[PDB]
């Protein structure tokens, strides 16, 4: 909690400022309803992208529109084992993207995970619970990765111990 | 499906919606005398082991109702025949159980009161009581010969293994 | 037409 | 030179394992897993490697037996992943990086369940290829050994039955018509419970802890299909010496012997296929009416090939006269309809009489495995497999359509 | 053959499109550098900060002017202490507050070591006498800085 | 503060009749529902279903009881009451993108529809062949129109759109209106003429809500910059802006000559003051928290308020006003109750 | 309802519905289905016509006698006036057959038979334009100049909604859900009427399909299963613009419209450009006319103007889709009956049919 | 199951069933099975010339010439005796069992027939352990290509026997997990004092293994076992041989099991996330 | 062609081996006909 609490407070305040959406039909195609951060057809409906960075390798990029918000998170990876565990975890969660309802099948380049939140999710859920879910997700990922690394090391110790014992 | 009777004749006397079929008996009363070997009691005893597993029965004619009545009373005969020890005591128990005042159609306590039709006239009530009593006594006397294994004179396992089964989830007596 |  | 592929068929009751190119499976095991009791989770050390599968999973002290597959559909994917570890590395003893694999699926399977199976095979065992096969086509292909050359086609009706529900699967030109599939709730676990209720009322001296597997041993040895019920009851009472058989067994806890009499349950067991109201109080429709209803919901031009080729499969179709009873009751059901259309129209509807033929072959017991074993021995099997290179580049969307 | 007609898009060649209301103007060269350097020379911190918040380069369409204007205000923003941040926050007015939010949110984009964490400290004090609407005015602005 | 959970779904818009006994809400689909108050309960009444799209705007006239509905299916209907049943009549719009907002005229002869095809449709009634004829106001509008309001002399119109500007047009049809008098906004008023074009150059946001006054000489609009601004036409046509520290607001209305009530994504209505010299000052939040894991925000609404309408008579004198939200509610606030409950709150 | 007192009945002989109405009415008096259900020959599943071609005339006599009976009209068969219609690319022999039926079996006093494009344009109120009409099997493009159709310029396309339904069956089969083609035609037709739409820029549509899950939704089958629809919502109606997906050689509907509208008179091209009218059951997808606007903009950019970017700005396109899509042919028939009603020689009479024989239709054409 | 086992299941079950049906007195039944094992070994159990009273078990190896150079035939003859016959076509070693002439106890011969691959491998181990026991030094090392890409080296010194495995990991995840496992194999001496010494090298051959065709790719690791006369004396040596011919497959087995455990943990966490989203509904739960 | 012809060929080869491998209380046939 050396820099984690002000980083999470800044991400929470920026996500509170960003998630203010409403319904909007398309003004170029007759009776269409599309997220404006993905289509990017009109320039007046887009907002400026913002970035919050804890250090050189941890960052959150937030882009907004009139009816859609895209949030990209880069996760701290210190070793090779944490890198491959993070890559396996993100691939595992993005294959099941139809049950999460707010997840992208492919992340934005340069980042690890990406959320896409439209106005239908803000009509179907509370906003502050969605913000607390994003903060809770960012908190839980690192604890899960560290627990997997400790479990792999303990399993390797017991597996080596049995084979060298059995001689 | 379930097995039905085939003794229906175009000039057969009817009582309510029953068929007043002739039997071979020495008990006195309104049943006509039967010349052939096959009557309704022998057909009911012949079809009892196949018919008792069925839970749905469809009425086709008037012989089916008295077939269902003898099929139920064979089961209430077997529930008393399970506890017996000799053939003569079984015959005495059938002579006891034959004169028991079982309920008729129309009275409360009859299970299939919707399918059956109640009688109207008082002499019709009297001859229906007489006909049901003589059917009960004759099928008790005929079942007591077949239930007993003769070399040991104890009730057989093959007839007393059908105690817990009920025809159409119905019982002529209360639980 | 639209003086006033 | 080339190693043969591995064929694995998973079911509710039994799992069949072997290599391709063989007539019989090498292993038939019960489909159960016994794990350590939770007694309260965190698994410090190798505590998920302490389990037993198969026949040694049944009745082990301080272990809990669990059944991961229910009605053909996998319920727990953590137990199914640990089930395939001991299949590959203990029983088959195959290196999974060198062998292609063939697996089977239930006939009504979601595409989401098909992607969960290929996640386990490609990312946890690193197989070079995988093919997930429809059970109806392989059971249809295994009946070509009995028939000769001119009638080897791929249109028919497949009746599959064992330890679950009984499916009636129509198939035309190698493609399953999935709109017309109907199922029966009576299968081989329901005959076993029906024999156990009949043996409990009559016989005495059976141990209470052994009442289930003595009912299973009576069914596999002494049961058959009677053609008529009331004539069969008359045969047993008049001549009891010919038909009543004796079964003997040994007690587990005392090592003593017990003997019982096997009577009316030899033919009352398989009769609940044709009279399901004997045991199940909710289903009243016989199997000969459901096979007629499935064909009548098919298109018109394919109905007459579907009547001519009815193929039985499964372990519960192994009774003595299952094919002759089903052929006789189907011909009464059609001729009830063909008489009723003729008398209502005044003789106007006069079609040709159809030919109904139920086909019984030798390999009915392992028909799904035998058809999958012959397919994997062909040289063209390796060109219809999903390789690991396509899974890394394209992704898990390739394991959603299985070409025939 | 023909199907290269699907290659060319005509949606940005329409006459009816949202062109910006770019009113042309210049004369923005940062605040200035010399009195900011002399204010850092004289042992003070506040007068350099209100020197730095004057004259934003909002109208010029030049990357280098915005780069040096975002260099000099960050160059004073690392050079502080820990307990003077609240005094430097409440010594300003609201226009200084949301311009400081614009410069802080521009300063997160190029991280360089512990200085980035220093900006996080500024962020919570700039949410003290500020609001969520300061971050909203950062998000929807047609003239970046 | 009387909540009533009508739904568990969002409500797009609502309207009241003259007696304040019926409401006309839309439960986020292709249907319009009417509710009737009796005893202490709200009972569902006659339902309206003609749109195959999604209804975005509903308005009810105070007199003659005609209900106009417009939606995302590029169509507009006028519903009239006869013998217990409501019957629709088609309005041709000659539109090709969408329809986003609708409001009746104060004298109930025209109605104005905003649209996503960068124009405003003014529709009037033709009884010579019995339909509704539309006219278009196009130039200069370069974006999607979001909010409309009618001046109280049946001529001028105020429009806020997505091109960061609020502008006042003069919609005047010669067949259905008389000759207008002079206004402080302007003197020459033909059809489609722009009178003024206020807006923030440089920085700016989408204008969500506009409102006129009872006198008709003051205009107010809110934006997505969390800013509220009041333009006065009498004081040489000047503008006064105010930047708030809260979340952006979606709906606004003058509640008097010198007081304005707004609401939005903060879930709480707020009050602002405008003196005669010209200064927009924040006064107080109207929903004070009560002196008393579940989140349980200390606000009577649990989600964003999208509409504020007056409930007691008209804009000349207000004592009650109403709000609808995305959580699904209808809250009636009282000024005399909020006067005694909050110390220092002085409504003018 | 003229000075002769004869009733004027406008009857549209559609594929699925036959409408019985009168002049001056926005809605007809009777809307009855044209289904003859045999009780294995009552009327009100034998169909007398399919795709605009009569295959059985006795079932026309049965259905038309059902219209002449007391249930629907009970009009005078000897002395009344009626209005008929006929689809484009119809053979003239069938027209000779139906005027033989009207003036021999029934002997009407006034019969006019015309083209539904002209009646749809008169329902719109505009005299000159082009009509793109698509139902089942056959799609017409028909230009109408002044008040008559041009036979040399009208064209046909074989792709319509049954091929879109079969392509949707193929994409749902490659998705993973098993459908028989013959048994499940109607439920996939219900899927096509429920969820399908036309994309605008196809690379943005496939990137939105591959990258995010905002297009998915759910549908419930009648047995109880629930399916999820991916990018196939825009994949099924893409066969009209790319025919090589359905393996039918030819060009798209936009190139057919451009090749029709360019090979004409030079002065007519402008009012053919501003006036395009869509009608039919297949032209009901949300998102459709903006795609045709982009296609005609791209084709006029590359073909005519070669490479001049600025000359695209001086080009006017208006695909006029009606917001009301209802029985428009009957509306045009009512308008055409209201304008014309006193002018009696525009109709053909029975007296002309004995005094001229079969060439009264040659005088009609 | 932590340790892999050395007995094949299919051979033991089939021969036990045939021997029980032969001892029961029933007539025999025909059998024809063909199957595989680890490291590309082929087995065939069949009847010779259609005779149903005799069974024959044949094993095919891809590297039987190198094992024949070190003398596996005398070891197989000394183990089996009269059951060894001439091999059939396409197979290396064949054994014949007659159902008419059988011993009284059908337990030792089935267990010896299950260990056919082990008895093929054990000859080079016994020869180099005998070279270490006799004290002779200066003989050449043994190179055995037990797989296509993997190569086994056996060398004998004056006081120790060195066994070098060269292993290839297909995927980079297996490279990282195998480095994690062999780090614990390398420093695991501190638990048990009497143990063979394990050394590990990544991407490079060891310096003793020089002037050979050793691969230097990034997916190739080298594992060195150092064995002492406590392990290579006779009364232990068989057990040592058993463990060492499992070893590589054993290592790869545990790597795959580690990945399976990770999958279980991810499933649990994914379920918890969905429950949080189910609490975000406005009374739709 | 395809896998179907090879599958027919391999069980055509196999069925002659299966039919050559297989080379009284329920003999009553007269009831089974209708
Ligand atoms: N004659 C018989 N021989 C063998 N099994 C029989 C016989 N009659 C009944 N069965 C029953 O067959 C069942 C096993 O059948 P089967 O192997 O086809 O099942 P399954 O593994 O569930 O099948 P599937 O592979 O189709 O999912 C057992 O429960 C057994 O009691
Ligand atoms: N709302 C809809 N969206 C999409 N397709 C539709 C819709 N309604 C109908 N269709 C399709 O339109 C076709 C039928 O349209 P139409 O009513 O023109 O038929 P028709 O009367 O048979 O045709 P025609 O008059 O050309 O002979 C079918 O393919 C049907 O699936
Ligand atoms: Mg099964
Ligand atoms: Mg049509």
């Amino acid at each position: 909690t050396a820099t984690l609490r002000p980083y999470l407070s800044a991400v929470r305040a920026t996500l509170q400022a960003a998630l203010c959406l409403e319904n909007f039909s398309s003004q170029v195609v007759e009776r269409h309803n599309k997220p404006e951060v993905e289509v990017r057809s009109s320039k007046e409906l887009l907002l400026q992208p913002v970035t919050i960075s804890r250090n050189e390798k941890e960052k959150v990029l937030i882009e907004g529109s009139i009816n859609s918000v895209r949030v990209s998170i880069a996760v701290k990876q210190a070793d090779e084992i944490e890198k491959i565990l993070c890559h396996k975890f993100m691939r595992f969660m993005m294959m099941r993207a139809e049950n999460f309802f707010i997840l992208r099948r492919k992340p934005v380049e340069g980042y690890d995970i990406s959320f896409l939140i439209t106005n239908f999710h803000t009509e179907q859920m509370y906003k502050h619970k969605l913000v607390d879910f994003v903060i809770h997700f960012m908190e839980e990922i690192d604890k899960e990765i560290s627990e997997m690394k400790l479990s792999v090391n303990a399993r390797a110790r017991i597996v080596a111990e049995e084979f060298l014992k059995n001689f | 499906p379930a097995y039905h009777s085939s003794l229906m004749d175009p000039d057969t006397k009817l009582i309510g919606n029953m068929a007043l079929l002739p039997i071979r008996s020495q008990f006195k009363g309104p049943a006509p005398r039967e010349t052939k070997d096959t009557d309704i009691v022998d057909e009911a005893i012949y079809y009892f082991k196949a018919n008792v597993f069925f839970k749905n029965y469809e009425i086709k004619n008037e012989a089916d109702r008295t077939l269902i009545y003898i099929t139920l009373y064979i089961s209430e005969c077997l529930k008393k025949l399970q506890k017996c020890n000799s053939k003569s005591q079984g015959e005495k128990e059938m002579y006891t159980l034959g004169i028991t005042n079982f309920p008729i159609p129309g009275e409360p306590g009859f299970p299939l009161n919707a399918i059956y039709a109640k009688p109207a006239n008082k002499q019709e009530d009297e001859v229906m009581r007489a006909y049901l009593q003589q059917l009960r006594q004759e099928t008790g006397l005929r079942l007591c010969e077949k239930v007993f294994d003769p070399q040991n004179d104890k009730p057989s396992k093959w007839w007393t293994c059908f105690v817990k089964r009920q025809f159409m989830n119905k019982s002529l007596s209360g639980p | 037409e639209w003086e006033d | 030179g080339r190693l043969p592929a591995c064929v694995v068929d998973c079911g509710t009751g039994y799992t069949k394992l072997g290599y391709a190119g063989n007539t019989e499976p090498q292993f038939i095991i019960p489909s159960c897993i016994a794990i350590k009791e939770s007694a309260k989770r965190v698994m410090k050390g190798v505590d998920d490697l302490d389990f037993f599968i198969g026949d040694e999973a049944i009745e082990k002290p301080t272990y809990a037996t669990k059944w991961p597959i229910r009605h053909g559909i996998v319920e727990d994917w953590d137990l199914m992943e640990r089930f395939m570890e001991q299949v590959i590395f203990k029983y088959l003893r195959a290196e999974p990086e060198d062998h292609y694999f063939l697996l089977t699926e239930p006939p009504l399977n979601t595409p989401e369940n098909r992607e969960y199976t290929a996640e386990i095979m490609f990312e946890s065992f690193n197989v070079p290829g995988l093919y997930i096969a429809v059970q109806a086509v392989l059971a249809l292909a295994a009946s070509w050994t009995s028939r000769q050359v001119g009638e080897r086609t791929l249109t028919g009706t497949v009746i599959d039955s064992g330890d679950g529900v009984t499916h009636v699967i129509p198939v035309a030109e190698g493609y399953v018509i999935g709109s017309c599939i109907k199922h029966i709730p009576i299968a081989g676990r329901d005959i076993t419970y029906f024999i156990q209720q009949l043996l409990r009322d009559r016989e005495v001296g059976i141990p209470p802890e052994q009442s289930l597997e003595t009912a299973k041993a009576v069914k596999e040895r002494y049961s058959y299909v009677c053609p008529d019920l009331v004539k069969e009851f008359n045969k047993y009472d008049t001549d009891g010496s010919k038909w009543i058989k004796q079964y003997t067994g040994i007690n587990a806890i005392s090592k003593k012997e017990f003997s019982i009499d096997v009577g009316y349950e030899r033919f009352l067991g398989p009769e609940i296929f044709f009279h399901p109201e004997f045991a199940n109080p909710d289903f009243t429709q016989p199997i000969s009416e459901v096979v007629d209803e499935v064909i009548q919901n098919c298109p018109i031009d394919v109905r007459r090939p579907l009547y001519k080729n009815i193929v039985l499969s499964g372990g519960s179709t192994m009774f003595r006269d299952f094919g002759r009873r089903l052929q006789r009751d189907l011909k009464r059901t059609v001729d009830a309809r063909l008489k009723l259309s003729e008398e209502l129209s005044g003789g106007r509807l006069k079609p040709k009489p159809i030919d109904v033929q139920v086909i019984t072959h030798h390999m009915q017991r392992y028909a799904v495995w035998f058809g999958g074993s012959m397919l994997a021995s062909t040289p063209e099997f390796y060109q219809v497999c999903h390789t690991k290179k396509d899974y890394e580049e394209i992704g898990p969307s390739i394991c959603r359509h299985n070409p025939v | 053959s023909s199907a290269r007609f699907r290659k060319v898009d005509v949606g940005e060649y329409d006459e009816n499109k949202f062109v910006d209301e770019e009113d042309g103007g210049d004369g923005q060269a940062g605040p200035d550098e010399g009195e900011v350097d002399s204010c850092l020379r004289q042992g003070n911190m506040t007068a350099a900060l209100q020197a730095a918040l004057k004259n934003p380069p909002i109208n010029t369409k030049s990357q280098a002017v915005k780069d040096r204007a975002g260099s000099i205000v960050l160059k004073v923003l690392i050079s502080f202490k820990a307990n003077d941040i609240e005094k430097a926050v409440q010594s300003l007015d609201k226009n200084g507050v949301d311009l400081l939010m614009k410069y802080i949110y521009k300063g997160f984009e190029s991280p360089s070591d512990n200085s980035s964490a220093v900006l996080l400290q500024w962020h919570e004090k700039a949410l003290a006498a500020g609001g969520v609407g300061s971050i909203v005015r950062v998000l929807t602005a047609r003239k970046t800085v | 503060m009387s909540l009533h959970q009508f739904l568990l779904e969002p409500i797009t818009c609502h309207a009241w009749n003259r007696d304040r006994t019926q409401i006309a809400l839309s439960p986020n689909n292709h249907e319009v529902h009417i509710y009737k108050k009796n005893g202490g309960q709200w009972v569902k009444a006659h339902e309206l279903k003609e749109h195959n799209g999604h209804i975005t705007g509903i308005d009810w006239a105070p007199k003659s009881d005609r209900i106009v509905t417009c939606g995302a299916d590029r169509n507009a209907y006028v519903w009239s009451q006869k013998d217990g049943v409501w019957k629709p009549t088609l309005v041709i719009l000659r539109i090709n993108r969408a329809a986003t907002f609708v409001k009746w005229s104060p004298l109930e002869n025209k109605f104005a529809v905003g649209s996503g095809a960068r124009l405003i449709s003014v529709c009037y009634f033709e009884s010579e062949n019995d339909w509704w004829v539309s006219k278009h106001i196009k130039k200069p509008i370069r974006s999607t129109v979001l909010s409309l309001d009618w001046h109280p002399n049946n001529v001028l119109l105020a429009a806020g759109s997505c091109d960061f500007k609020c502008r006042v047009f003069s919609a005047y049809i010669k067949e259905v209106d008389e000759k207008p008098a002079s206004t402080p906004w302007g003197s020459k008023m033909p059809f489609g003429q722009l009178m003024s074009e206020f807006g923030g150059s440089g920085t700016g946001g989408w204008v969500h809500g506009v409102s006129f006054s009872a006198s008709g000489s003051r205009l107010a609009w809110v934006s997505h910059d969390s800013t509220v601004s009041v333009a006065d036409a009498s004081k040489s046509v000047q503008v006064s802006t105010l930047k708030t520290e809260f979340l952006p607001l979606l709906s606004v209305s003058f509640v008097s000559e010198n007081s304005v009530v707004a609401a939005g994504h903060d879930c709480c209505p707020m009050l602002f003051n405008y003196d005669d010299r010209g200064c927009l000052t924040f006064v107080s939040k109207l929903d004070i928290p009560k002196q008393s894991r579940n989140t349980a925000l200390e606000t009577l609404h649990q989600n964003s308020i999208t509409q504020v309408s007056i409930y007691e008579v008209d804009k000349q004198d207000c004592r009650k006003f109403c709000t609808t939200g995305i959580d699904g509610a209808m809250t009636i606030w009282d000024f005399k109750t909020l006067e005694s409950s909050i110390q220092g709150l002085r409504i003018m | 309802m003229d000075s002769q007192g004869r009733k004027v009945v406008v009857c549209d002989n559609g594929t699925g519905f036959v409408k019985c109405g009168y002049a001056g009415s926005n809605f007809p008096e009777h809307i009855f289905p044209a289904l003859v259900g045999r009780p294995i020959l009552m009327v009100g599943v034998n169909y007398p016509m399919e795709n605009g071609i009569v295959r059985n005339w006795d079932d026309m006599k049965h259905l038309w006698d059902y219209t002449f009976g007391p249930e629907k009209l009970n009009i005078d068969t000897r002395n009344c006036k009626i209005l008929l219609t006929e689809p484009p690319m119809n053979p003239t022999k069938n027209r000779e057959k139906i005027v033989e039926v009207m003036f021999e079996t029934y002997q009407f006093s006034g019969v006019y038979v015309a083209i539904q494009a002209v009646l749809t344009l008169y329902a719109q109120g505009l005299l000159t334009g082009v009509v793109v009409d698509s139902g089942d099997g056959v799609t017409h493009i028909c230009p109408v100049y002044e008040g008559f159709s041009l036979p040399h310029l009208t064209r046909r396309l074989d792709i319509a909604g049954r091929d879109i339904t079969r392509y949707l069956i193929k994409l749902l089969l490659l998705r993973g859900y098993a459908f028989n083609h013959s048994a499940d035609f109607e439920t996939v037709r219900m899927i096509k009427e429920k969820l399908c739409y036309v994309g605008y820029n196809i690379e943005q549509e496939q990137k939105l399909a591959l990258e995010t899950t905002v297009l998915v939704e759910s549908y419930t089958l009648p047995d109880g299963r629930i399916i999820k629809v991916g990018g196939e919502r825009f994949e099924a109606p893409e066969a009209l613009f790319q025919p090589h997906l359905i393996n039918v050689e030819g060009v798209g509907v936009a190139e057919l419209l451009f090749n029709t509208i360019q090979a004409a008179d030079i002065d007519t091209r402008s009012e053919f450009y501003k006036h395009i009218v869509l009608s039919g059951g297949s032209t009901m997808y949300p998102g459709l006319p903006s795609r045709l606007e982009r296609e005609l903009k791209q084709l006029y950019l590359e073909r005519v103007l070669k490479g001049d970017v600025e000359k695209l700005s001086k080009f006017k396109i208006r695909i006029e889709d009606p917001p009301r899509r209802k029985h428009m042919v009957f509306l045009g028939g009512a308008v055409l009956a209201d304008i014309m009603k006193d002018k009696d020689n525009f109709w053909m009479t029975r007296q002309e049919y004995q005094e001229k024989g079969v060439r009264v239709l040659e005088k009609l054409g | 199951m932590i340790l892999l086992e050395v007995n094949n299941r299919i051979i033991e079950e089939t021969l036990a069933l045939k021997f029980e049906n032969a001892a029961a007195g029933n007539k025999p039944e025909a059998v024809e099975v063909t199957f595989a094992d680890f490291d590309g070994v082929l087995y065939h159990i069949s009847n010779p010339n259609g005779d149903k009273t005799k069974v024959m078990v044949s094993i095919s190896l891809k590297f039987y010439k190198e094992l024949q150079a070190h003398g596996a035939d005398e070891l197989l003859k000394r183990v089996y005796g009269s059951y060894l016959v001439n091999p059939e076509s396409g197979y290396n070693v064949s054994l014949l069992y007659d159902l008419e002439n059988l011993p009284a106890s059908k337990d030792s011969i089935v267990h010896q027939a299950g260990m056919l691959k082990r008895n093929c491998f054990a000859s080079v181990f016994e020869k180099y352990f005998q070279f270490q026991e006799e004290g002779k030094e200066g003989e050449n090392r043994a190179v055995i290509h037990y797989r296509d890409d993997e190569t086994m080296y056996v060398e004998s010194k004056k006081d120790r026997v060195t066994v070098v495995f060269s292993t290839v990991f297909k995927d980079d995840d297996d490279v990282v997990i195998g480095k994690v496992f062999m780090q614990e194999f390398k420093e695991g001496r501190r638990a048990s004092h009497t143990a063979p010494q394990v050394l590990f090298s990544h991407r490079e051959p060891p310096l003793e293994l020089k002037d050979t065709d050793a691969a230097v790719g990034d997916n190739i690791g080298y594992i060195t076992f150092v064995l002492f006369p406590r392990h290579t004396n006779a009364s232990a040596r068989d057990n040592t041989i058993n463990l060492i011919h499992t070893f590589r497959d054993y290592l790869h087995y545990h790597i795959k099991c580690s990945k399976a455990y990770i999958h279980t943990r991810m499933r649990a966490k994914t379920s918890d996330f969905l429950k949080v989203l189910n609490r975000a509904r406005p009374d739709a739960e």
